[PDB]
RNA sequence: GCGGCCCGCCGUAA
RNA sequence: GCUGCAUGGCUGUCGUCAGCUCGUGUUGUGAAAUGUUGGGUUAAGUCCCGCAACGAGCGCAACCCUUAUCCUUUGUUGCCA
RNA sequence: AAGGCGGCCCCCUGGACGAAGACUGACGCUCAGGUGCGAAAGCGUGGGGAGCAAACAGGAUUAGAUACCCUGGUAGUCCACGCCGUAAACGAUGUCGACUUGGAGGUUGUGCCCUUGAGGCGUGGCUUCCGGAGCUAACGCGUUAAGUCGACCGCCUGGGG
RNA sequence: GGGCGUAAAGCGCACGCAGGCGGUUUGUUAAGUCAGAUGUGAAAUCCCCGGGCUCAACCUGGGAACUGCAUCUGAUACUGG
């Protein structure tokens, strides 16, 4: 908009050539990002974004950089969503039959968890058993209730999180991510250009997402 | 020659003997003759029930026969006749009188000794061995099993060496003694040789 | 309602500490008949495994093509590793006089018109990408008419 | 850093 | 009586060595690969961490027998404070 | 141009590049047959000869050892003037010209700006290393193409013989 | 309507005669090229439309074809002078 709340790209000799028309002049031997061309397409996402949103689309959150994880997981949680916020599983979408498998067991986990001890008394069995639910819990926390085969995903860095990308172009599901000069733009994505490690650009990015989707309910 | 006699290891833990009785020595190879009779001449004598197990057991001056099938209006008749015949003969076999009861099979599909020589009499009309392998195995399966494993061996129609197939899914462990493995085996006469055929079923692991 | 074909079966060995391991692989091609194909390739130990499971890789990946009539109006031409091929119209009455896996592809695709040859290599896995080849680079006269900025009748004349 | 030590009959699993 | 080079069944050995595979998903035109590799550990593919892989099966370990320590019950044909 | 060229100094001599300006006006590219230049070894005539060293002679090692190892050692290696015309003479990639996303260096010129300083902006030549699309059987090549094109020339047609 | 980095295949490297190929306007020529026209290109054979032998092989009527060559008239965008 108007407070520039957003930062630019890392270096002139790390950026990839397809970024040219997203450029602007770089002065401080890094890339500056015109922002003259971030706002239109940005407000494009953000009523697709709405509009999806209102057809209870059950939208996606990534971004694991330890910078965006407790973001993304306020940002969901929040309205009605789900999120990814540690090791992407390869095959999340492509292998999902298998997936079910390991919620399966979670749920069945979660559900003796609040009695654990009572059943026995065996503390081996007990810790190893709670020590493996933390282990169960960090990949599948943000997934474990939702239906299967979302209908958007929202990605914070685009180049660091390909697999899911690629699975996503597979699958055939349209995607939101943000993508920095270092990175390009290559599945069907509405294109966010801005940084994506600097704590106010992704906070910036997120409130208004996160507004929309739980404006599109209602 | 590497793997133990499944049914042999766990007579001790979870499995019964199928003959049980006292004796000395004075009396235990005659006992154990007796026994054989009349155990061969059942086997042959049923050939066209279903006939799984038989087991004996020695009152003091007499001898006890259960026989366990899943058919048991055959092996019973119309009336008593039948086993009235049996009964006769068997005293005879064995000098102490006899008394006869009959059990029965509620899932032919376990008990491997019915699958087995179900499979030789298959094989002897002549048909494909891997339908019918896989026949058993789905059937096996389809009415609540852990583990099931069947295999073949011998000269399968071909003149080269008797070839070796075997299946398995669920679970078959064979190393844990708590576990409930139930195996036996047969054998089938070609014009080609005789064809082996050995069947593991996983009942459930016992505590 | 899908019309399956089957190209060919071959068997194919591995070599382990033991000795030689063996395994079958299966090409299969699907269509509907109308336009649309798709075709797969399996692999397993036993040759029934293979075969079924060719199917349903096929049946997932489809491409639809445009004809007009049994045929298209392009004579045209696809490459792949070593497979040159060939394919032009045929005016009627004609079949779908071609070579090996060609005859499949085109059946199963809905043609009954056509005028194929294959050069270079011939295997079968290669010459089935016939249709990646050039089925689906063909271009119907609306179309081009559409991206030229023009009218059909006057595309034609 | 450096002493030496050669050969293996003919065909032959689906 | 002949044929273990027509067979079933039953044995020896590598070797009580720690390995051997599968389903689904990806990569390659394909034979195939991935998982099973990498860091640290263990008697051990025994375990943690990382990782386009996610899980399973036969194996390893445990359930079996005997020996080493105590406690109840019973006390002859066994024992004697 | 290729074969190739390394102490220092003098004499004769060829080519390439950059800056600015002037001049002639298509005077160009390729090239069968022809001509010239080609490492090392080798040949002829005349000199020279320290080191090294085919051939050769002894000592070992070995079942044998016409070899590898040790002690010697002639032609040759050097100079002048003539022959020879072959090499894994290899980037295993013929010569010209045009077009097509980028990074990190080396070397040698030149313009501007505070020329402050080892500074900052450009702009030519020649060379190393990664890598995109594309191409390829694959390996790989990738603005110094094995990418997209044009002109001319030289070669290939199963393995042995 | 094929190839020459490693499968067979770029001369060891240059100079250069005969040959092959030419940056851009302007004006002429109509050699190449293009359009008509005329004369030729035997008959038989092939093809098409027909006809007659009881049909068919077989015979026959008419037409296209004979891709060419020469001559005349015209066109001037592209090669050549």
């Amino acid at each position: 908009m108007l407070k520039a709340g957003v930062h630019f790209g890392h270096q002139t000799r790390y950026w990839n050539p397809k970024m040219k028309p997203f450029i602007f002049g770089a002065r401080n031997k890094v890339h500056i990002i015109n922002l003259e061309k971030t706002v239109p397409m940005f407000n494009e996402a953000l009523a697709e974004l709405n509009k999806i949103a209102s057809r209870k689309g059950k939208i996606l959150f990534v971004g694991t950089k330890r910078a965006a994880s407790e973001a993304v997981k306020d940002a969901a949680l929040s309205c009605d969503q789900f999120f990814v916020n540690h090791r992407w599983l390869g095959g999340m979408l492509t292998n999902w039959k298998t997936v079910r498998q390991s919620i399966k067991r979670l749920k069945d986990l979660e559900t003796q968890s609040q009695d654990g001890t009572f059943d026995k008394l065996t503390k081996k069995e007990a810790l190893m058993r709670t020590r493996e639910l933390e282990k169960l819990e960090n990949s599948l926390g943000g997934i474990k209730d939702m239906g299967g085969l979302p209908d958007a995903l929202f990605v914070i860095d685009a180049d660091h999180e390909h697999i899911a990308i690629k699975e996503a172009n597979n699958l055939g599901i349209p995607v939101f991510a943000i993508v920095d000069t270092n990175s390009d733009p290559d599945g069907v994505d509405f294109v966010i250009p801005g940084n994506d490690d600097a704590i106010r650009a992704v906070t910036l990015y997120l409130g208004a997402v996160a507004a929309t989707v739980r404006e599109g309910r209602s | 020659g590497q793997k133990v006699h499944p049914n042999g290891i766990r007579l001790g833990i979870v499995k019964p003997w199928n003959s049980t009785w006292f004796a000395n020595t004075k009396e235990f190879a005659d006992n154990l003759d007796s026994d054989f009779k009349v155990r061969q001449y059942l086997t042959k004598e049923l050939a066209k029930a279903s006939v799984s197990r038989i087991v004996i057991e020695r009152p003091a001056k007499s001898i006890r026969v259960t026989i366990h099938t899943a058919r048991p209006g055959i092996v019973i008749g119309k009336k008593g006749e039948d086993v009235e015949k049996l009964r006769k003969v068997v005293a005879d076999i064995a000098g102490v009188p006899a008394q006869i009861n009959i059990a029965e099979v509620r899932k032919p599909e376990l008990d491997a000794k019915l699958v087995a020589d179900s499979i030789t009499s298959q094989l002897e009309r002549r048909v494909m061995f891997r339908r019918a392998m896989k026949r058993a195995v789905q059937n096996a399966m389809r009415l609540g099993a852990k583990g099931i494993k069947v295999e073949v061996s011998g000269r399968l129609g071909g003149a080269e060496i008797a070839r070796t197939e075997w299946y398995r899914e669920g679970r078959v462990p064979l190393h844990t003694l708590r576990a409930d493995i139930d195996y036996n085996t047969s054998e089938a006469h070609t014009t080609y040789g005789v064809i082996g055929v050995k069947v593991w079923i996983f009942k459930g692991e016992i505590l | 309602e899908l019309q399956e074909k089957l190209i060919a079966v071959n068997r194919v060995s591995k070599t382990v500490k033991g000795g030689r391991i063996f395994s079958f692989t299966a090409l299969t091609v699907v269509g509907d008949g109308n336009g649309r194909v798709g075709f797969g390739y399996g692999k397993a130990r036993e040759v029934p495994a293979a075969i079924q499971k060719a199917m349903e890789k096929a049946r997932r990946n489809m491409i639809n093509v445009a004809l007009n009539n049994g045929t298209l109006q392009h004579p045209v031409k696809g490459v792949h590793t070593g497979s040159r091929v060939f394919m032009q119209p045929a005016s009627e009455g004609t079949g779908i006089i071609a070579g090996g896996a060609m005859r499949a592809v085109l059946e199963v695709a809905g043609v009954h018109n056509v005028l194929a040859k294959a050069y270079g290599s011939t295997n079968p896995i290669n010459v089935v990408r016939a249709t990646i080849d050039g089925l689906e680079n063909m271009n119907s006269p609306e179309m081009v008419a559409a991206k030229r900025g023009k009218s059909v009748e006057e595309i034609l004349g």
